[PDB]
């Protein structure tokens, strides 16, 4: 008989609790498993925090899990609150579709790593852009949040270590009519422009640089994904470029390939000596799973290749790596690939981009 | 007057006694009804449950919380809870009151003790006492680690004192340290003087290593600030004699002392809300129905909390949840390896006993 390591789950249906119960049936089919063998323990989130950080003590920590997979629910619900009580303990969370950056910050989600990128990571993506369309000065506005900020900053650090950007705008997030910020944008020589902004305040922009012919023949529109969904892309100028991570919403795959990570990064675990359990539920525990900060390098520098949604790496902020967009081109209103980030390379399909105006 | 219920809860040994003793002198609007409750257990769930059976059993307006544990963890999950919850928390003494940074937006949590930039700036001033004007910064990724670095740089660049801030380490203890990665970044230690901002977990193990590399003997003082030293009945091995820390814990303002202002904030806040609006916020009759009812609570009550003085004290907070005026004590960890009383920041000027060191 071997040992039996307990890999938890925060999952949004049944459905895909029976899922991530096949992938780790499936995980110890594949792997050598007279040591060592994963058990699935899962539930579905709870309807608010509170309840969901006990969920995970009576439910996941209780079986002693040595990693915890967290899906971003698609009704309020974050993986906060499983972010904090594992944390608590340095058991390792993974995120399977949240991209928020914020849950890029060590200081509060310590033991955190994720398969889909942050929409700050759009940077890399918009950068190759810039060096293949040879847009070597760029106009950069972003709200002024965690999100805004993140996309900012990343992106400059890309600049700054070829194509500059020839000044950023940040506005005040939920403020409709930014004549003010854009006339400031007009004035400048560059028109190449590159927005983050959440749906509601990415429609503001357009509208306001509407008023402003903005988002005609001269003008190039760049931004991510946010700023092409829902209410933002009813307002959308045509010739607009905007991305959508491949698989991004997909939680089957993402389950897969966390999975196949995490049983990967726990075998690899068991070669060292001295590992320790994680603590069995959390009443009377306080005291951190000594080996959590072990498991979690394992996991950082894990690498599988042949993953569902590609290549699976993870950055030094635990981020995925080569993670793969869909380039989209707002052509008569309607919104069309015209080409693809595989995860390192710009791919151009036969279907041709038009620009704002042309 | 109607009466507001105010759940006192104490985690570890302590004179209940004495606490019921320090505390009715309540001539307001409204008076409390204070309860106090024993805690043995002080992990995610035990906090958790514990405070909402409180809440679904009773009508809480707020809690006043008091452990004595070194768990800094405590802090942020009595703020996860207050925001949640909408209610307000009092962290006054032990883990619970170990700096916050970066509550949470909806958050009603209060410490009792020093704010992050406080704790900096006095340190600078003890460096500058004795003319310790080069010095390095070591820090972990514990929340407010910037803050910290920030306003040490804000202050020096802004003055005409020769400082000389030399190296800043930011220490990744999230991971394991078998490839001695952390030794290999303290080696490029130089200054006489060393900042450390971390937890009293972390502290533990720096100084282990920091130890192994020579870095705690005569010719090196490092600096650290309250939640270091924690509890100063339980000094680690690993501390270096010599180690000087900015404290707060329960030196000249007793347990029994802090429960009775803790009490009269909260109280004294709902007096003065009432008096405005005619009302004050309702207490939650649970924690698990907060998704439904969040339209029908807010965090007004706070524009109060930060903004009481009792008996003529002002017991204002910041914004920030920290208290504005602590009498705060500098303390030395001294050769029979006890923590020793050896200066006082008081009316934003430091008092320290020696002029010069003597040898520890
Ligand atoms: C995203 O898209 C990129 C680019 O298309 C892919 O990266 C390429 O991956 C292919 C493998 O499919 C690589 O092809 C191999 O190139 C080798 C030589 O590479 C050198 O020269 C190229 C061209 O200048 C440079 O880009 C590169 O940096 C090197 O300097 C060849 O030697 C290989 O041939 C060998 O294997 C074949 C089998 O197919 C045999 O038949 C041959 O005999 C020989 O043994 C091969 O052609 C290519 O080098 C990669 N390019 C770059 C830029 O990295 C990514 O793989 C793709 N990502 C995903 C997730 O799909
Ligand atoms: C803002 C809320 C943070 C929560 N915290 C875990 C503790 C906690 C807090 C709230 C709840 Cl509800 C629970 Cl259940 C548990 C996680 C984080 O705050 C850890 O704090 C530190 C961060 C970094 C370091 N240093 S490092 C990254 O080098 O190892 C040390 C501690
Ligand atoms: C999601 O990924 C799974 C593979 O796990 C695949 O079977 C399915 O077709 C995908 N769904 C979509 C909508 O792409
Ligand atoms: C861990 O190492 C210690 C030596 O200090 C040894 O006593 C113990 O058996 C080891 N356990 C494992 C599982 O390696
Ligand atoms: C704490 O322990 C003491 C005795 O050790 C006991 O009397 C008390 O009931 C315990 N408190 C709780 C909340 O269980
Ligand atoms: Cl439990
Ligand atoms: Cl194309
Ligand atoms: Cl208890
Ligand atoms: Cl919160
Ligand atoms: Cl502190
Ligand atoms: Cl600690
Ligand atoms: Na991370």
């Amino acid at each position: 008989d071997p040992k039996i390591v307990n890999i938890g789950a925060v999952l949004s249906t049944k459905k895909h609790e029976q899922i991530f119960r096949e992938a780790v049936n499936q995980a110890n089919k594949r792997h050598f498993t007279r040591k060592i063998q994963l058990q699935a323990t899962s539930v579905t989130h709870r309807p608010n925090a509170i309840q969901m950080a006990l969920s995970v003590c009576e439910d996941l920590i209780s079986s002693q899990v040595y990693a915890i997979l967290v899906s971003h629910p698609p009704a309020h619900l974050t993986p906060t609150p499983i972010s904090y009580t594992a944390g608590f303990y340095r058991i390792p969370v993974i995120g399977l579709t949240t991209r928020m950056s914020i849950y890029s910050d060590k200081s509060i989600h310590l033991s955190f790593l994720r398969t889909v990128p942050p929409y700050s990571h759009q940077a890399l993506v918009w950068f190759e852009m810039m060096r293949l369309f040879n847009w070597n000065h760029v106009i950069l506005i972003v709200s002024d949040d965690h999100e805004g900020r993140a996309a900012q900053k990343k992106l400059e650090t890309l600049l700054e270590g070829g194509p500059k950007a020839d000044k950023v705008l940040q506005f005040e997030p939920g403020t409709k009519n930014l004549t003010a910020l854009l006339l400031e944008a007009k004035e400048l020589e560059a028109r190449v422009i590159i927005l983050s902004a959440s749906e509601d305040d990415a429609t503001a922009v357009y509208k306001s640089a509407a008023m402003l012919d903005m988002t005609g023949a001269g003008y190039v529109w760049l931004v991510g994904e946010r700023e092409i969904s829902g209410s933002a892309l009813r307002y959308a100028p045509d010739g607009i470029i905007g991305l959508q991570l491949i698989n991004g919403k997909n939680e089957s795959a993402h389950i897969s390939d966390a999975v196949a990570v995490v049983a990967q990064a726990i075998h690899e675990l068991f070669e060292m000596e001295n590992i320790t359990d994680p603590p069995r539920g959390c009443v009377g525990n306080t005291n951190i799973w000594k080996t959590g900060p072990l498991f979690k390098r394992v996991l950082m520098s894990s690498k599988y290749p042949d993953g569902v949604t590609g290549r699976i790496e993870f950055n030094e902020d635990g981020d995925r790596k080569f993670a793969q967009y869909s380039i989209m081109n707002l052509q008569n209103r309607k919104l069309v690939q015209v080409g693809i980030f595989n995860g390192s390379y710009i791919i151009q399909n036969d279907r041709k981009i038009i620009w704002p105006g042309g | 007057p109607p009466s507001i219920g105010i759940a006192v809860i104490l985690v570890g040994t302590s004179d209940e006694v004495a606490i019921k003793d320090a505390h009715d002198f309540h001539h307001l609007s409204v008076v409390p009804r204070v309860e106090l409750v024993a805690m043995n257990e002080t992990d995610p769930k035990s906090i958790i449950t514990r405070i909402c059976d409180l809440m679904s059993d009773r009508k809480i307006q707020g809690v006043v919380f008091a452990d004595d544990t070194d768990q800094e963890a405590i802090a942020q999950i009595l703020d996860f809870i207050s925001a949640q919850t909408l209610t307000p928390i009092l962290g006054i003494h032990g883990g619970s009151s170990m700096i916050m940074a970066d509550k949470d937006e909806s958050s009603m949590f209060f410490q009792f003790g020093p704010s992050i930039e406080q704790q900096a700036s006095v340190m600078l001033n003890i460096m500058e006492e004795y003319d310790w004007y080069i010095f390095s910064i070591v820090t972990t990724y514990f929340p407010g680690y910037q803050d910290f670095v920030n306003k040490i740089r804000s202050t020096i660049e802004n003055s005409f004192v020769g400082w000389e801030l030399e190296e800043v380490l930011l220490l990744d203890m999230s991971l394991d340290d078998g490839d001695s990665k952390i030794q290999n970044q303290l080696k490029k230690l130089q200054s006489p003087i060393i900042l450390l901002y971390c937890t009293k977990e972390e502290a533990t193990y720096i100084f282990e290593v920091a130890n192994s590399v020579g870095l705690t003997g005569y010719g090196y003082t490092w600096i650290v600030p309250s939640l270091v030293a924690g509890d100063t009945d339980t000094v680690p091995s690993e501390f270096p004699t010599g180690l000087i820390s900015v404290s707060y814990d329960e030196w000249d303002y007793g347990l029994p002392a802090r429960v009775r202002d803790g009490i009269a904030i909260i109280t004294t806040a709902a007096s003065d809300m009432l008096s405005e609006h005619s009302f004050i916020p309702e207490p939650k009759s649970s924690c698990y129905n907060t998704h439904e009812k969040r339209i029908y609570q807010s965090n007004m009550l706070n524009r109060y909390l930060i903004n009481v003085t009792f008996e003529g004290r002002d017991l204002s907070f910041s914004e920030d949840g920290y208290q504005m005026h602590p009498k705060l004590v500098i303390i030395l960890l001294n050769k029979e390896r006890k923590w020793e009383r050896v200066g006082k920041w008081k009316d934003k000027s430091l008092q320290m006993k020696y002029y010069v060191w003597p040898r520890m």
